RNA sequence: ACCCAUAGUAGGCCUAAAAGCAGCCACCAAUUAAGAAAGCGUUCAAGCUCAACACCCACUACCUAAAAAAUCCCAAACAUAU
């Protein structure tokens, strides 16, 4: 309910936790369903 | 210097002060407008 | 409290402050309900000129004064305190709160003058050359009016003009 | 410095009141004229338009030259020549919301309004009130027989007014 | 965020047609003949005239009795009308012109073979009364200035107050008498001839209750 | 700015304002940047620069001010108040100029 | 180790 | 002393509630930057040089703005706003525009903001405009 | 010898183009275009006196403009004798 | 107290000129904010303030004023024990 604080210009790259979830998803599923999400992805973005 | 029973301060330079125990205004932009209490 | 200190190395001078110890104010005071340092220690009207234990702790290193919004005194009580001090000073009661000489300054001897109890200034007040008479008698005053209402433990009200 | 005043299209002259103003700061009057003539030569002689001579250390002068004042749109949109003496118990014209709606597209490229990047309503808004000034009243529609009547009407009180002026300037005579 | 205040309205106040303050004579119409006794005690205790605001909302109250000559009028007419605004400001006189005669002697000349002259007529004035009294669409900053400064000029304690200040002074007044923690007062011991001393006191000290001493009124009497 | 703007940043080569804005003890700075950076103190020396870094290093704030001399004038402002150090940056500019005179 | 009327 | 009945909240200070709330839902590019003491003509001309790509400055009180964040999830702006503040918000981010503007007057900071419901330093706004 | 220049006089034109709208010698004068052709906003604007401060809702920044305007008043009429 | 001041517009009229500030009428409106101007000033203008915004806890008191004579001041002194 309340935005993280701005990181500091020194400190090393932090990704959010969220994300770190999505990352490995994609590990997991296979080219083809891969593949499949992509053809869809590439129209829905046009 | 005018002695004045009743000092006032004659524009926005004007100063009271309480020295040699008694009231002064002093003014450095118009210097005729410094005041002795009497 | 805080120090500014200016250090001057070659070309390049460096201001900065750091934070010292800081006093505490002692625990428990007897009237948590005042609203004010005298009151809530049940001072009001029960210090003299010469309580330099009290009066001290509301000055300056050098004499002065300190901000009553920084002291939490009320008006009244940090008037009395004010006028306290001016007599401690010209009573010789403060003698390590001395003005700030700058450096190759030496005051010159001056005559030695006990005094207590000094409203005015020295310098300020003129001889009484012409007393008047004895129904408009001119008076020195003696004390400070502001501490009027101290206890008195005598039958005689406190004089103020001798 | 700025230097502020109006001056009208194409009649700078040497006179006053610009000119000893001029002079004091140390630009050449001569030289301001011909640049103002020959930068105002496309506008109709006599119209108002406020300046501003930006005079720069070394007396080399820029000028600034904007929209006509509100006062002039107003007056020749209502046809009349000089406002009311009593604004508010006197109407000395007439125009309507679409007239004050042609002006402000004029006046709204003034730098003044210009550089606020307004909405042509704020302008259209300053408009009536400077309206209000001059002893003209905005209407929503006004008709070419509306507006002869009170011409007709205005030319009678404006000439009692001669009248009236006349007989205080002929007992100032007696006096 | 600065809070702002609503402002007063006068625009239901109606100014008269001649607001500043008319001409006050030296003397009466017909000159007096019979020649008056001094009378000081029309200038002695309370006021029971003119006492309060009948138009407008602010005067100059008297604190003390007097006589206002023809010179003191023209000081507050002149002073009054060169200060006030006349479109939003009106000033009525609250005391008639001089009709009490003055006689005077003939300088250097010895006590006796009758009555002086009449010199000049003066205005009597009670503590307590409403001398001059202004009002129209103006505050009390906006008068108070030089009201005072005509209260200072006049030959008695006075000085300017409303309608609210006049209201307030009366109220602190008696408060003062309610709380008071003394229990002896002025009227008590007198009313009653305690320790007989209505043998150093005056008849209208009943009446007066200590609060006045001849043409002085001491407001700080309770 | 006012009585900053009667002596002058004559003697003043670059006046340089750091703070890091998201942290607790940079207001007296940002109050000194206020004064500066006004119309009337930069009127009185176009020459001089005044920059403002802006940082989110956690760094302590800084003023470092290089006067036309070569000297440097440093005042960390974590523990000063803006009006210690105007007074500061004003006596060192009294004293910088009669120097160069 | 102050009671309700102590005064230094 | 007794207390005073709190004084009751002001209809302008309502206004600037909601003007401030609508700001914050109807923007994606909030910098906030020092308002520095330019001169009135100055101020005029970047303001309309930050129009002319629809980038509006506000101006709110610190005691109206500092309540709202207070409550609102833009709790971490708070320290930013010591001392004399603006808004630079547009609807869509601007944000090489508004530097290379930003960058003419050197000695004024820009001190942060919050593009797309992320809170951003300075060289976080400067690495979105790259 | 200054002055602005002669105005049109003529009720046909006057209401049928807006006259001193063109200021240059070579152009046209500006005609009135139809009743739909101008924004609604033009014609809600007020023609008649200020509203009052009753008339003002208190939530707008009008109702506060006007109220400090009022007070700016207040302080100079109180000034003016100090 | 501090701080700060752009703009329709030099509002209209009168006036040799009247530009917030000789007079008369109005006293509307731009900008988040600033009186068709409260006090100075300019031949008219410029120029300096005040009422605005912002900053921000200046967190004021709004009761008051002296003195001089002639031979030489005139008890001595004292703020503290019920
Ligand atoms: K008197
Ligand atoms: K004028
Ligand atoms: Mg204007
Ligand atoms: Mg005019
Ligand atoms: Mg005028
Ligand atoms: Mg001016
Ligand atoms: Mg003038
Ligand atoms: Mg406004
Ligand atoms: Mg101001
Ligand atoms: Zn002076």
């Amino acid at each position: 309910e309340a935005l993280a604080g701005a990181p500091l210009d020194n400190a090393p790259k932090e990704y959010p936790p969220k994300i770190q979830q999505l990352v490995q998803d994609i590990a997991s599923l296979t080219l083809l369903e891969i593949s499949d999400l992509n053809e869809l992805l590439k129209k829905t973005l046009k | 210097f005018k002695n004045k029973t009743v000092l006032k301060k004659r524009c926005k330079d004007c100063y009271l002060v309480k020295r040699r125990g008694r009231w002064y205004v002093y003014c450095k932009t118009h210097p005729r407008h410094k005041q002795r209490q009497m | 409290f805080r120090e500014v200190v200016e250090t001057q190395e070659g070309k390049t001078t460096i201001i900065e402050g750091r934070i010292t110890a800081t006093p505490k104010e002692s625990p428990n005071p007897p009237n948590p309900s005042g609203q004010c340092p005298i009151c809530r220690w049940n001072l009001k009207h029960k210090y003299n000129y010469d309580d330099v234990l009290l009066l001290s702790q509301f000055i300056r290193p050098h004499g002065g004064m300190l901000p009553r919004k920084i002291t939490g005194l009320c008006q009244e009580e940090h008037r009395k305190i004010e006028e306290c001090v001016k007599m401690a000073h010209r009573a010789g009661l403060l003698p390590n709160h001395r003005p700030r000489l700058p450096e190759g300054v030496v005051p010159k001897s001056k005559p030695q003058l006990n005094r207590y109890l000094t409203r005015w200034a020295p310098g300020s007040v003129k001889p009484i050359y012409k007393k008047g008479p004895r129904w408009n008698r001119v008076r020195m005053p003696v004390g400070s009016p502001l501490l009027r209402d101290n206890v008195c433990y005598s039958r005689t009200p406190w004089k103020l003009y001798h | 410095g700025v230097i502020r005043a109006i001056v009208r299209a194409g009649l700078a002259m040497p006179g006053p009141p610009l000119g000893p103003v001029l002079g004091q700061r140390g630009v050449s009057i001569n030289q301001f004229c011909k640049e103002f003539n020959e930068r105002t030569k496309d506008i109709k002689e006599g119209i108002p338009l406020p300046t501003k001579i930006l005079v720069k250390p070394d007396r080399t002068f820029e000028i600034k030259i904007g929209q006509p004042t509100v006062s002039y749109f107003l007056k020749a949109a209502a046809g009349i020549e000089k406002g009311a003496r009593q604004t508010g118990k006197e109407v000395a014209g007439l125009v309507t919301l679409k007239h004050v709606y042609e002006i402000a597209r004029i006046k709204a490229q003034d730098e003044a309004f210009a550089l606020q990047d307004v909405p042509l309503s704020s302008v259209v808004r300053s408009i009536i009130g400077s309206a209000r000034s001059l002893g003209i009243r905005v209407v929503k529609d006004l008709s070419s027989e509306e507006l002869a009547a009170f011409q007709k009407e205005r030319a009678i009180f404006l000439a009692a007014q001669k009248e009236a002026d006349l007989a205080a300037q002929e007992e100032a005579a007696k006096k | 965020v600065k809070t702002l205040l609503p402002v007063p309205s006068f625009e239901d106040v109606s100014i008269p047609e001649k607001p500043k303050l008319r001409f006050i004579e030296r003397a009466p119409l017909v000159p007096k003949v019979r020649r008056e006794p001094k009378n000081l005690s029309d200038i002695r205790g309370p006021s029971t005239e003119a006492t309060e605001f009948t138009e407008g909302n602010f005067a100059i109250l008297a604190l003390g009795g007097g006589y206002l000559h023809w010179g003191h009028f023209e000081m507050m007419r002149l002073t009054i009308n060169r200060s006030m605004d006349p479109k939003n400001m009106f000033a009525i006189w609250r005391v008639p012109a001089p009709f009490k005669p003055i006689t005077r002697k003939s300088v250097g000349h010895r006590m006796g073979g009758g009555k002086g002259a009449i010199d000049h007529y003066v205005t009597p004035v009670k503590a307590g009364r409403l001398v001059v009294e202004m009002g129209g669409r103006c505050e009390f900053e906006e008068v108070q200035g030089f009201l005072d400064q005509v209260a200072h000029k006049l030959p008695f304690a006075a000085k300017a107050v409303s309608r609210g200040t006049l209201e307030k002074m009366r109220k602190d007044q008696e408060e003062r008498e309610r709380n008071n923690q003394n229990p002896w007062t002025f009227e008590r011991i007198a009313t009653a001839n305690m320790l007989g001393i209505r043998k150093v006191l005056s008849p209208y000290d009943l009446t007066h209750k200590g609060k006045y001493w001849g043409k002085f009124y001491m407001p700080k009497r309770v | 700015a006012a009585a900053l703007a009667r002596l002058g940043l004559r003697p003043v080569k670059q006046v340089r304002v750091q703070f890091c804005p998201f942290e607790k003890n940079v207001e007296s700075t940002r109050t000194f940047l206020q004064t500066v950076s006004s119309e009337k103190v930069r009127s009185t020396n176009l020459n001089c620069s005044v920059i403002a870094d802006v940082r989110h290093d956690g760094s302590e704030p800084c003023v470092d001010v290089l006067f036309g001399d070569g000297h440097r004038l440093i005042m960390r402002g974590a523990h000063l108040t803006a009006l210690e150090m105007l007074t500061a940056f004003a006596s060192h500019i009294r004293a910088r100029d009669a120097a160069g005179s | 180790s102050y009671l309700p009327g102590y005064v230094p | 002393s007794p207390p005073s009945p709190p004084q009751e909240e002001i209809g302008l200070i309502r206004l600037l509630r909601r003007e401030i709330a609508a700001v914050f839902q109807d923007n994606r590019m909030i910098a906030v930057c020092q308002n520095v003491a330019l001169s009135a003509e100055d101020k005029l001309l970047m303001r309309h040089q930050l129009r002319k790509h629809k980038i509006l400055m506000k101006v709110f009180p610190n005691q109206v703005l500092k309540p709202f964040l207070e409550d609102s999830k833009y709790q971490n702006l708070l320290p930013l706003f010591v001392g004399h503040n603006m808004l630079l918000v547009s609807e869509e981010p601007k944000v090489k525009e508004m530097v290379r503007i930003l960058r003419t007057v050197p000695f004024l900071p820009l001190l942060g903001g919050c593009i797309d419901d992320t809170i951003l330093s300075r060289q976080g706004f400067i690495n979105y405009s790259k | 010898a200054l002055k602005d220049p002669d105005v049109c006089t003529d009720p046909v034109q006057l209401t049928t183009y807006a006259m001193g709208v063109n200021i240059y010698k070579e152009g046209q004068d500006v005609p009135l275009k139809p009743d739909a052709e101008y924004p609604e906003w033009l014609f809600e604007m007020n023609l008649g006196p200020p509203k009052t401060l009753e008339e003002l809702d208190p939530e707008s920044r009008e109702y506060w403009r006007r109220l400090r305007k009022q007070n700016i008043w207040r302080h100079n009429r109180l000034s003016k004798n100090k």
